């Protein structure tokens, strides 16, 4: 599951030291830049078993709650009845093999209310706080004697997305616990090049395309305060639409130009379609 | 470098909103006055209380309160943990324009000019609201607020906030803030001086009416009817009356503050508003151009083109009173 | 934030100083393209040769040279240590003219931002100067030199010299300098564009005459005939030929670049200097509104209170030959 993904090496090391000591990450960035892909990836490199089973992945919306997260009473055909989440679920099958590494990703993290989610659990799920002597009794438990700990082989991995104006302030009770992480676009990188060479593209054409993507990006980014960093367009795009072999040239391009990135200019350049124009007609033109 | 007393431009702000002692304050500054005046205004409202707008409110509780609501009630399965989803009115003072009091306050207190004794009431005062929530103001909140179903004193200090966010600048700290010297830059200084007449003029001068009104150029062309790229013309103000009309352009410049050359560029408006204009009475037509000047006041008249024109002055900076007489006295020749 | 390509503004300037190729160079901003003018334009003068005015020197020296000074001679006793008071006429390129040069090249090497090749160049004609002298300049310093004794090159980079000195301001070092980021305010720009037409008019519009004509009011009034505090009314240009007369109002507006409302407050100047125009010959009257766009040209004509009048742009950036066709082009329709 390491063949080609688009970031430097370092951070992908980097990472695997990171999670392995604090166990709860966040990754930043702009959408389309694989952050699925790339946590997807990195979850089958810290077990070394390229295995989907061990692996879980959710999408948290507001509506994303406990009742669904960790236990829940659904109605049978005759009487209400507890429904183990996935989360709660999902420990029962780590704590089977403690030896082996169990991962969980949760994407869009900062959607939702993270304690209406964890509610009690969300003082286990940090890394020091865990294993059976800091075992609770759960909220709906009817015995007190059962309870649910979070086992130290567990490690979560959150997305975020930093393009959204909406957001203002990250949950307070997320950052005193995760440690947050910036992926760049990285559309200027060697394993991006590389793949794109091996596909039918020209020298020209990359670099042309790096040039271009790059003083494009780093104007988002240069108005700093009015558009954050993370407002810098990402390269998943490019990635997809390829499998087939189609040679990648400036025909190919300009429908991704127009399909993809201009909508996604419109958003951020929401006051001055002139200024737009500016941008758009350079990468063709 | 001559600017009006900080004191007098208040009242042309009070005008300009449409709705006390300021001789007591010793801080010429602007933003002590205002300040002042809204912190003393704050405790005016309390006295007589703070509007409290009935906020519904749809939350899961354990047990009922006016009226439940049935469908969330069964799909949450709130019922089983003895919980319903109800309707009910929660009464506060967390309304949007009580909200907006409480963080221009904040900003107050951030300013880094400003009185000591003045910073200290308001403290207090931050205090005394626990339950308001600080916000982050924008034109946007007030814009809300245009529909105006406060009270009429409510809408006073309202504008007061207004004045003191847009007239926010952050200074030598990152939290704190500085004011912006208001005086200086003559636009809108200058449109300030333009609305402070207009509503001005309905107050006092009950005799006659008074309205801003729209003109249409007496063009035609072959190209185009519409004539969308001529400049808009809207008076400043129009002041009828039955006996003689009258339409004012009054702008403040800095040149004619020196007692010489003179700036007059807006007269060139004033005579296409006289040919676009056409009485049906055909009482009269008279034009008048008011500026403000400091130390004294002149009066001119003039007949240019089979119009009688006058171009005058004011004091300001002479005293509040004197000044509300001398502008009646100046409208009183010219409305004739 | 859209602005003139700079090297198009170089070519207005010119016309505006009433007196190449641009197309080498490869720094598009202002001053990489005015300093390779000057810095290019002193080699062309010292080819034919620089200016050497007669400077008279009264000095104390060891023999007669010139003219001997009687009085100064005998009173200071110089005769008796073997010296006199001699007046004759050392040849230097030390005048005033010359001097200015080489002070504004030291501005030049000095600024921040500037083409390598350029700031080096300089540095080697700064030093090719031994005699003269450095000066801090004013413009008392150009105030001297209209008189304009010099020849016709002479003036041309004086007059680049005067656009540097006004628009140099010091930057990131004490020492340093940075240029005026002349293009984003209008009023200069504006002033520019005024000064612009009317000299280029004269050349190329051999068939009318031209000149700016200074305008009375038609008004009369009691209180004093001079009628001082009225507007001064001076025409940006006219454009007289036998069969019909044309008046231009031309300025540099922001909002007008954007492609909506109108910026067209200059049109109300244009009525009044209509009025108080008057025809001898009676042939016609005519008025043009002029103004600067970048993307594109569109002409309008209107028939206003009796007055056939023209609103119209002009693409700047085009190209200037282009944009030199689009002129003439334009001032034959309405000249007509
Ligand atoms: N092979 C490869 N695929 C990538 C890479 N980056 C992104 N992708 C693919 O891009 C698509 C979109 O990924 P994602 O960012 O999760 O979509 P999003 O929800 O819109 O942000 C998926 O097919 C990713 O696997 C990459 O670096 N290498």
């Amino acid at each position: 599951a390491l063949n080609d993904l688009f970031i430097p090496e370092t951070t992908i090391e980097t990472i695997l030291k990171r999670l392995t000591i604090k166990k709860n990450i966040i990754l930043q960035g702009p959408p389309g830049v694989g952050k699925t892909f790339v946590a997807r990836r990195l979850a089958y490199l810290l077990t070394g078993e390229k295995a989907p089973q061990r692996v879980n992945m959710v999408q948290f919306h507001q509506s994303y709650s406990y009742e669904d997260f960790i236990q829940g009473y659904r109605p049978n055909g005759v009487g209400f009845r507890r429904k183990d989440g996935i989360f709660y679920n999902f420990c029962q099958q780590a704590k089977e093999q403690p030896e082996k590494k169990y991962i969980f990703i949760i994407d869009e993290i900062n959607r939702a209310n993270l304690s209406k989610v964890f509610g009690e659990v969300m003082m286990l799920m940090e890394h020091d706080k865990r294993g059976e002597n800091w075992s609770v009794p759960l909220t709906y438990s009817e015995n007190d004697e059962e309870r649910f700990y979070v086992p130290e082989n567990v490690y979560i991995i959150g997305l975020m997305n930093t393009a959204d104006r909406s957001l203002a302030v990250v949950d307070y009770a997320l950052r005193r616990r995760f440690s947050f992480i910036d992926i760049e676009p990285g559309f200027d990188t060697p394993q991006f090049r590389n793949f794109l060479l091996n596909k039918k593209a020209e020298p020209s054409f990359v670099e042309s395309l790096c040039q271009k993507m790059n003083e494009l990006n780093q104007e988002i980014s240069k108005e700093a305060t009015i558009l954050g960093k993370g407002f810098r367009i990402g390269h998943s795009y490019f990635c997809c639409g390829l499998e087939d072999g189609t040679s990648p040239d400036t025909q190919w391009l300009n429908e991704i130009v127009m399909t993809d990135i201009a909508p996604l200019l419109e958003e951020y350049f929401f006051d001055d379609p002139y200024k737009q124009q500016k941008w758009t007609n350079k990468l063709l033109g | 470098q001559p600017v009006i007393p900080v004191r007098n431009i208040y009242y042309m702000l009070t005008y300009a909103w449409g709705y006390a002692n300021l001789e007591a304050i010793p801080g010429n500054n602007l933003l002590d006055i205002l300040g002042y005046v809204l912190n003393k205004g704050v405790l005016q409202l309390s006295r007589r209380g703070l509007e409290l707008d009935y906020n519904p409110n749809t939350e899961i509780i354990p047990g009922i309160k006016g009226r439940i609501e049935f469908a969330k009630t069964i799909r949450g399965f709130h019922l089983n943990h003895g919980k319903t989803v109800s309707t009910f009115d929660m009464l506060n003072e967390d309304t949007l324009a009580n909200r907006i009091i409480k963080s221009t306050l904040a900003i107050l207190i951030k300013h880094e000019k400003l009185n000591s004794t003045i910073r200290d009431e308001a403290r207090s005062l931050y205090r005394k609201l626990p339950g308001i929530s600080t916000l982050h103001l924008t034109p946007q909140h007030f814009s809300y607020l245009n529909g105006g179903k406060n009270t009429r004193y409510y809408k006073f200090v309202i504008s007061v906030c207004k004045f003191i966010v847009n007239n926010s600048i952050p200074g030598q700290n990152k939290g704190h803030y500085r004011f912006y010297d208001f005086e200086r830059n003559e636009k809108e200084m200058s449109l300030l001086y333009q609305k402070f007449l207009y509503e001005f003029c309905r107050r006092e001068l009950t005799s006659a009416n008074t309205t801003r009104s729209y003109l249409k150029w007496d063009a035609s062309s072959i190209s185009d009817q519409s004539l969308n790229l001529l400049p808009r013309m809207e008076t400043d103000i129009t002041i009828r009356s039955s006996e003689k009309i009258l339409i004012v352009d009054a702008k403040y410049y800095k040149s004619i503050f020196s007692r010489e050359k003179f700036h007059s560029q807006n007269l060139y408006q004033l005579m296409n508003y006289l040919w676009s204009l056409k009485p049906e009475n055909g009482e009269n037509i008279g034009g008048l151009l008011i500026y403000p000047h400091v130390d004294t006041a002149v009066k001119h008249r003039y007949k240019i083109n089979g119009f009688d024109i006058g171009l005058c002055t004011v004091n300001l900076g002479q005293e509040w009173p004197c000044i509300h007489q001398e502008l009646l006295d100046i409208f009183d020749e010219y409305l004739k």
